[PDB]
């Protein structure tokens, strides 16, 4: 029943600071050690440190010393790992865990200098089966969620990884109808419909 | 000669040595720890006043070597306890029995108890809704107990224990075990 | 300085066969007379999932198909009845010293009988046409192996991870160009070459198909 | 007055009350039980010797009541131990600690040890292939444990304990528990 | 002297539904602060099988569909997901005093949809012709419910003397029954008859199922 | 793998005595308690006693005292409950158990002053793609008789009906069901094995 909820994806400029939340529920907040882990550049993992929620007692690894400072807020039962003097090498996913068994959800961090341009959504339209497509092009930064018929047609959706090209991501989806696109850090919710041709 | 009072002292060797263990009553355990702590100062002063009054020369043959031993051992067993207090500030580190502590995160608070030895597996029995992990009566609890506990030494060692598996017996009794999974050096 | 090296870079096993991963320590992860070693599994888009937490005694809720073993500096993870839902990446961690180092990763792909792609084409839309560009799209679905070739008769390709229900790979290809160059041709063709056949599978369209 | 030898007896009080926990080496446990047994009549004889030599009338004040009480409290426990020996002819019933025995059927032989109290759940820990059920070193074993053990009192109450569930930890360590299932009155 | 009385004598439960058995103690089986009570399941031709050994604590390897409960002098056993593989008899034992008394027993019957009896008739075998007595056999297989009547008709009329019957136990896969009816008679009576008929009348299907043969069917 | 193997069915004249065996395997013989149970006249159970193999210590109940006597042979790991002054009300099935979980196979005891009559086996022939045929065993004493069908011929679909006591004799019948494509294409044989007479009849069915 133990649950951990993180803050959400954020884009920050280089040389700034950052704070991340790991709000916990389902157990007595004091008692577990709350490790922090970083996964970067694909599928390689690292270790940042741990903090005792009872009485301070933080312990980091020397590589991240002076870069992250773990903090605890007992009243609301939240953990507050924070990064200082960020750099383009710090784009990763940060997890918080307790006993190596209960993990968070991940907080994607994007360190760069560019505007959060809105995506452009386009339809695709053309036997034993019919395949229909949808295209998202020219947005920044990751991620963006593409859904079909608001959670329906979940038996053949094939989303594709976004590929960077001139600082504008692009992806596509196919179903074998409504294409709903949700871009979190641009306040954009575009929906498109496909028509016979 | 004198027989009454010294014979009455032999009765104390049955009151002790038979009732002296990690008994369930915490007040009795604290009383026994206090008695053990108060014992050490006496032997130093008693031997001091038995050696200063030089009689039959026996005050120099053995009354000063044993006094020196019991004086030099106390300093080491005090500085070790102060170091353990420095690592964890719990006031239990000054007990004259052991320099290992067990921290159990019960409901809201954390309970600390002395631990004779740090082992790989730690049992727990909840007979009639009365928790008892390492022979120490921790109060009243249920089968829905904590899935992580810690054992704190002073020589740069902090061991984390994870709840293995718990079984229920006869309605409101049961048993469980903890197995070590991580070691952290200070 | 306890760098930990599991060096099967990738694995390819069939259904039911034994799967082995052979993470090895650096020098001396044997403190207190016992070896501490955690084995993790991670599927795409999900946090890691613990399986084995001290060289043995797998975590509760995990199927008994996973078994951990080893000693000294050699440790192994075995999955005997390989199912079709085990296509994740596997990691090893020590849990013994001041820094807790992870492994390198070992992507496990499951072998399955051959299959052929289902190619489909998509022409540019008027909405993008008014903006000043065109982008033709080619979709290939449910083929095996991953190594296939696609040709256009300035392209970008994207590959899906291996599916967890039928273990196949899909692919998307996009050709983007200015509309003026789009007006200089009438017929476009997406061809796919795969090891399952001897001749390419061809899907072509023309500007008059509207 | 005399201060050396009387002070030296206080050092024995730290030898006891700190090493009464000894349950690792069987020889130490046996020697402690023998010491506790042979000390019962010694302390009575000294009281009677102090009572017979009437000095300052204090020999009849508390020195006659003490010996009488320590004799009447010794006779009853000896006859209770004799009853327990009559029920189970195990020769462990004459220990000066408790009147409850535990029988464990190991490989080919049955091991009997004193038991402080009979409860519904009994633990068993096999750290590094060294069995230890009730805090008693029973020898070297593995996870091949006996699924039935026995607890014997003297006032009826033959209790049969059944193996609940055994788990294996870290290769060769383990944990197990026994729960009572049958009671038989003598 | 602690005679225990479980008084559902028989009980019928459909698939999926929950069945309960209510063995109750006599006076005071609660010694030492806990109640000791064993629950046993026995199938025809096998020794009893232990399920629950102290009012709780289902035995190792026993499916979790069995639950034991109760206190004082009232105890209950519950099978919530009643499957087709449990058509046994269930017992309760005390395990507290010198006479370890058992319970009476409660036969668990599984309710099911009806079926028609597959009927067969057989003639006297030539081997027993020299013996001097004839035995005609009727088999009724795979029918439900248990109750069914069989009539043995000779030379038009019926016969009710010398007929024997036997039912099998409820099946462990189909929950259906079988029955054998034997009519044995001396050969002197066999001389003076020509037509034999075995008729089976079920609770349903008001028209009986008849199988007949003559003496000259050799 | 604790295993207990009992002696086997026996017929005893009234007023005689009988010794039953419960040979054990799979564990060290001394250490358990070896309860003895009796199931009589249908499906009601009674408790007889227990005995500690390590050293005597038998324990009975106030009803079976003077009737049953339990001994132990540690050399061959067997238990030897013996009944005395057998009467008509002493015929039952006797089980031996250890921890209430591992039981014996059972031992039917028949106490009667009557002869042992071998059975007589007769076939049945049928004189849709489903046809039934069987065999009838008549006139045998005492229980039991084990009837099977060619030791592998259609182990499923067999129906054996319980015997009925008819004037100090027993009658049983077994039936099997075969598809129409295998009879009379193949051969089907039923065999009975009466232990109390030390015989094994084997008669096959011919068509007619
Ligand atoms: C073995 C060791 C285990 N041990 N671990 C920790 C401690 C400890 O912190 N002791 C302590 C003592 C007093 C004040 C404080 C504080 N503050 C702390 C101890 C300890 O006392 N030990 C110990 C040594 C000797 C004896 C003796 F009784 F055998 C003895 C007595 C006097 C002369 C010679 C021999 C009995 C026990
Ligand atoms: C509490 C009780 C638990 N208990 N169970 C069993 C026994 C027993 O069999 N004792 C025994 C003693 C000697 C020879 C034999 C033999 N053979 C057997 C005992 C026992 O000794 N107990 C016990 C009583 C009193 C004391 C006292 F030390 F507190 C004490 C001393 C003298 C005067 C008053 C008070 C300390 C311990």
């Amino acid at each position: 029943e133990v649950q951990l909820q993180q803050s959400g994806p954020e884009l920050v400029k280089p040389g700034a600071s950052m704070k991340i939340s790991c709000k916990t529920s389902g157990y007595s907040f004091t008692g577990y050690t709350m490790n922090w882990v970083k996964q970067s550049h694909g599928k390689n993992l690292e270790w940042i440190g741990l903090i005792n929620p009872y009485n301070g007692d933080t312990s980091y690894n020397q590589k991240f010393k002076g870069k992250a400072t773990l903090t605890v807020d007992k009243s609301s039962s939240t953990a507050y790992m924070e990064l200082l003097s960020l750099t383009s090498e710090d784009s990763a996913v940060y997890y918080c865990e307790v006993i190596n068994t209960y993990w968070g959800q991940g907080t994607l961090v994007t360190v760069s200098a560019a505007k959060t341009t809105p995506p452009s959504v386009y339809p695709l339209a053309p036997n034993s089966m019919v395949t229909l497509g949808c295209l998202v092009k020219g947005y920044f930064p990751e991620p963006v969620t593409v859904t079909w018929n608001s959670g329906s047609l979940s038996s053949g959706v094939h989303t594709f990884p976004a590929v960077l090209q001139s600082d504008l991501y692009t992806l596509s989806s196919s179903v074998t109808v409504t294409c709903n696109v949700a871009h979190p850090a641009s306040s954009t919710k575009v929906d498109k419909k496909i028509v016979p041709r | 000669q004198w027989n009454l009072v010294i014979g009455f002292l032999f009765l104390t060797w049955i009151c002790l040595l038979q009732f002296a263990y990690a008994n369930r009553n915490r007040f009795l355990y604290i009383i026994k720890l206090i008695f053990l702590w108060l014992l050490w100062p006496v032997t130093l002063a008693c031997f001091v006043l038995a050696a200063v009054y030089r009689i039959n020369w026996i005050t120099g043959g053995i009354a000063i070597a044993m006094a020196c031993l019991v004086g030099l051992m106390w300093l080491s067993y005090f500085i070790a306890s102060f170091r353990l207090f420095a690592r964890t500030r719990s006031m239990w580190s000054f007990n004259p029995e052991t320099n290992i502590l067990l921290n159990v995160p019960l409901h809201g608070t954390i309970l600390t108890r002395p631990l004779l030895e740090s082992e790989l597996v730690i049992g727990a029995v909840i007979l009639r809704g009365h928790l008892r992990i390492a022979g120490h009566h921790l109060g009243r609890c249920d089968i829905k107990d904590l899935p992580k506990e810690i054992t704190v030494a002073t020589s740069r060692t902090l061991s984390y224990y994870k709840l293995g598996a718990s079984q229920r017996v006869a309605g409101d009794s049961g048993f469980a075990a903890y197995s070590r999974y991580r070691i952290g050096n200070y | 300085d306890i760098v930990m090296t599991q060096s099967p870079a990738s694995l390819a096993v069939s259904l039911g066969q034994r799967a082995t991963i052979s993470c090895k320590a650096s020098q001396s992860i044997d403190y207190d007379g016992d070896n501490y070693m955690n084995w993790y599994q991670q599927k795409p888009g999900q946090p890691p999932k613990l399986l084995i937490y001290t060289t043995s005694n797998l975590e509760s809720g995990i199927p008994a198909r996973f078994s951990g073993s080893g000693s000294g500096t050699d440790f192994t993870l075995n999955i005997h009845p390989v199912e079709e839902g085990d296509a994740a990446t596997y990691y090893c961690q020590q849990n013994n010293e001041d820094p807790y180092t992870f492994g390198g990763g070992t992507k496990l792909e499951i072998k399955r009988a051959d299959a052929a792609p289902t190619v489909s084409i998509f022409p540019p839309s008027s909405e993008q046409l008014t903006s000043g560009g065109a982008s033709v799209v080619c979709f290939l679905n449910n083929f095996y192996p991953k190594d296939i070739n696609v040709k256009w008769k300035g392209v970008l390709n994207s590959w899906t991870d291996q599916d967890s229900k039928d273990s196949t790979y899909s692919m998307s290809s996009t050709l983007t160009l200015t509309k003026d160059e789009y007006e200089r041709h009438n017929s476009y063709t997406c061809e796919a070459t795969h090891k399952t056949s001897t001749s390419p599978i061809v899907k072509s369209f023309n500007r008059n198909e509207c």
